[PDB]
RNA sequence: AAAAAAA
RNA sequence: GAACUUGAGUGCAGAAGAGGAGAGUGGAAUUCCACGUGUAGCGGUGAAAUGCGUAGAGAUGUGGAGGAACACCAGUGGCGAAGGCGACUCUCUGGUCUGUAACUGACGCUGAGGAGCGAAAGCGCGCCGUAAACGAUGAGUGCUAAGUGUUAGGGGGUUUCCGCCCCUUAGUGCUGCAGCUAACGCAUUAAGCACUCCGCCUGGGGAGU
């Protein structure tokens, strides 16, 4: 939902204007990823969700391994926060 | 002693059937091109549609019909002038159907 | 506006003189042929229609009734001109037998005396009835003798006029045509005889296309739902479609207009 | 919550009495469940166009309401049960 | 040839608005297609709809 | 192929 | 190492869609049958035979096979990675397009292997999973005449909106330069001019053995 969207943002901003930053865009994506792994609990034969899925896990992907090598600090605290390996 | 019934025209390419029922679709009356004696050539055309459909109207309206809901099935040339022929009886016709799959 | 003061004047100059019952000149229009307004009727029924009346004894009412129901839809044209082949003709006549196109008991023609024979006359009656006062047994014995040759005469003389005025109308229409050779234009189908099809330009011009010109396929007139049936490929004309078509072949001397099937 | 239109028919063999208890059913239903009622039109027995149970007529009910799935699923749930109703459609208002 | 929701400025088809949407379908009851309504595609596809709820909750009626 | 009515 | 915004992506606003999985419901057919009425033919038709049936047929109405599909709309229209996807509603859910530039600041492209999806297959919901699974044309990007239609948006113009014209983005068609081609053709949806990466070919049989 949005609201929850503008929880996140607010949450994970690292400044006021800021939703361009990957500790945002990856907040974001890890709701709809684990909304969407809920989703495809339930609904297993959806498999024209589960390739939208693959695709926002490699967005994540793709992020984090940018930030990784941008700023490392940023990157173990983003991965805490989140709870991600 | 009914007022109100429905008119199941059957015209196919070989015979004109014409059964005419109450709102339930129980049978009043009835007739065809092949029990007016027409054979062959002649059950196919729409003269017999027109002799079989007052038949079966004459038929109904000495039950006392007086309107007939109409529902059409089959290709054949004879549901033009059968449901003129209803209505040529004396029994109005209101609402027409063709339910031809 | 014109129309309805006209027809209100003649209705009520035609009523006075039926209850005067004095020999008089009506405009009147029959029923329609009950043969032709039964092919009608069956051909309104393929849509879907229910006409309240018998080919015998149809109310007008009812054949408007279809008029306004078929207004900006697929069964307008068609049902339109089915109606008009099953229409009559109106003439004069000395009986009152009304006029069933306007739906009314009493009609005369008073409102043309310039260029119709029959107000003149209604003229002369006025004069003769209402004016003067002779309303004794040997004027009316005059008239009504005099008044059966007039009125068929001049329905006659009508008749040959209206066939004169439409018979220039499409020659000199083919003369405006003599340089349309080519010029593709998006006008309907008109009319599906067997010997081809006859589709009117907007501008109310119609022309041919016979299977001669339906080169693509072997049509066929089905009759009872009025359009061309091919089979080859498959293709169907109905009556109303707008299409396109190319005028080939004005011949001014004969009248004649053609067209080829550029296409629907 | 979402904007709903329930709109539903009830047969036409019952007094007016009965027919505002269906009502006010229905309307409970819904509220209960955490609906909030916006709109309750009556378009009043109108003829069916085709013939639904066996009747040619209904009394056509159009509560406007807002709330969440669960209400209107709820409502769905006892108006396919229910005998009065003899038809019903849930629609989402497109804002 | 006009499209009729343009041309008054709707926006929303309503499936309820019976004589509204009659003046779209045959008396059969057959949605009446682009080339003979005018309509245009977008409402086309709302009119669409609308004219099945309508037919679903027999506001109008099934074909033939 | 072509209805009223008007010109 | 620092800096940047045009590529890429997030906001914010709007848009369209038969995109997917659930779960209900609608009309219909279809027709196994049970039975309600009805009653003589039903027929096949070159039209006759061929069948057939009164022990009630055909036509006809409700239990009902309850398993399948969704007439009009419906468009070489739309959506999807492909195969595909069309009644209606709700639930859950995926992607795309337009606009603004508030943000990030190259986060990008391709992708052997691998994983998953994936026809009538073939065959016991499971595997299988090869497939005119051939618009006969890999993906990404930039550049290089035009004309015209259609789908979803945007900007403007007069004009009351509408309408009609102009410009524009994305998609989808038709026609057509330069160029390319063995020819046929392709032609801003390239089969042109370029760069990156993948897949693939190297005479026909024998042999997909």
């Amino acid at each position: 939902t949005q609201e929850r969207k503008n929880q996140l943002i607010n949450e994970f901003k690292t400044h006021e204007s800021d939703t361009g930053s990957p500790e945002v865009q990856i907040a974001i994506l890890t709701d709809s990823i684990n909304n969407l792994n809920e989703h495809l609990r339930t609904h297993k034969k959806d498999h024209h969700s589960r390739r939208g899925l693959l695709k926002m896990v490699g967005k994540r992907r793709n992020l984090l391994t940018y930030l990784r090598n941008k700023d490392v600090t940023r990157y173990r605290e983003l991965i805490n926060k989140l709870g991600l390996r | 002693n009914i007022e109100s019934g429905i008119a199941h025209i059957r015209s196919t390419f070989n015979n004109t059937i014409v059964t005419i029922t109450d709102t339930h679709g129980n049978a009043i009356s009835w007739s065809s091109a092949g029990a007016l004696g027409f054979r062959g050539s002649r059950k196919s055309t729409p003269f017999a549609a027109q002799m079989a459909a007052e038949t079966a109207a004459k038929g109904s309206i000495e039950h006392g019909l007086k309107t007939l809901e109409v529902t059409v099935k089959g290709p054949g040339s004879g549901r033009e002038a059968a449901i003129r022929a209803l209505q040529a009886a004396g029994l109005e016709v209101t609402a027409i159907r063709d339910v031809t799959p | 506006l014109i129309e309805e003061f006209m027809l209100v004047a003649n209705e009520t100059v035609a009523e006075h003189f039926h209850w005067m019952n004095v020999p008089f000149i009506y405009r009147i229009h029959e029923e329609p042929n009950a043969e032709k307004l039964q092919k009608f009727l069956e051909f309104v029924t393929t849509f879907g229609y229910v006409v309240k009346g018998t080919a015998g004894n149809i109310h007008p009412r009812a054949l408007q009734s279809i008029l306004d129901a078929v207004r900006d839809r697929p069964e307008e044209t068609v049902i339109s001109t089915v109606m008009l082949r099953s229409m009559k003709q109106a003439k004069y006549d000395p009986q009152s037998l009304g006029h069933f196109g306007l739906s009314t008991e009493f009609y005369t023609h008073f409102t043309s005396p310039i260029r119709r024979y029959p107000d003149l006359i209604v003229h002369r009656l006025i004069r003769t009835y209402l004016i003067n006062g002779k309303v004794d047994e040997a004027t009316q014995e005059k008239w009504a003798e005099r008044l059966p040759d007039i009125a068929e005469h001049t329905s006659s003389m009508e008749r040959r006029a209206v066939d004169a005025e439409r018979e220039t109308d499409d020659l000199k229409k083919a003369e405006y045509m003599l340089d349309k050779i080519g010029e593709e234009f998006d006008g309907m189908i008109s009319s599906v005889t067997n010997f081809g099809m006859f589709v009117e330009l907007p501008n109310t011009i119609e022309g041919l296309v016979h299977v001669s010109f339906m080169t693509d396929d072997y049509y066929r007139f089905d009759e009872q739902h009025f359009a061309m049936i091919g089979e080859r490929t498959g293709n169907v004309f109905r009556i109303g479609d707008e299409i396109t078509v190319k005028v080939v072949d004005v011949n001014k001397d004969e009248r004649n207009i053609d067209f080829e099937i550029v296409g629907m | 919550m979402r904007k709903y239109e329930v709109m539903y028919i009830i047969r036409p063999n019952i007094d007016e009495e009965s027919k505002k208890a269906v009502i006010e059913r229905f309307n409970n239903v819904l509220t209960s469940n955490g609906a909030e009622i916006t709109g309750t039109k009556d378009w009043g027995k109108r003829r069916l166009a085709y013939e639904i149970n066996d009747f040619r007529d209904g009394f056509y009910q159009i509560v406007n309401v807002q709330s969440d799935a669960a209400a209107v699923q709820e409502f769905d749930r006892l108006a396919k049960i229910s005998d009065d109703i003899i038809r019903h459609i849930v629609v989402k208002e497109e804002e | 040839k006009v499209c009729y929701f343009t041309s008054n400025g709707i926006t929303h088809i309503d499936y309820k608005d019976v004589d509204l949407l009659k003046k779209f379908v045959s008396e059969r009851g057959k949605i009446l297609p682009r080339r003979v309504t005018g309509t245009n595609a977008k409402y086309q596809r709302k009119l669409t709809a609308a004219i099945k709820r309508a037919r679903q909750m027999a506001l109008l009626p099934y074909v033939s």
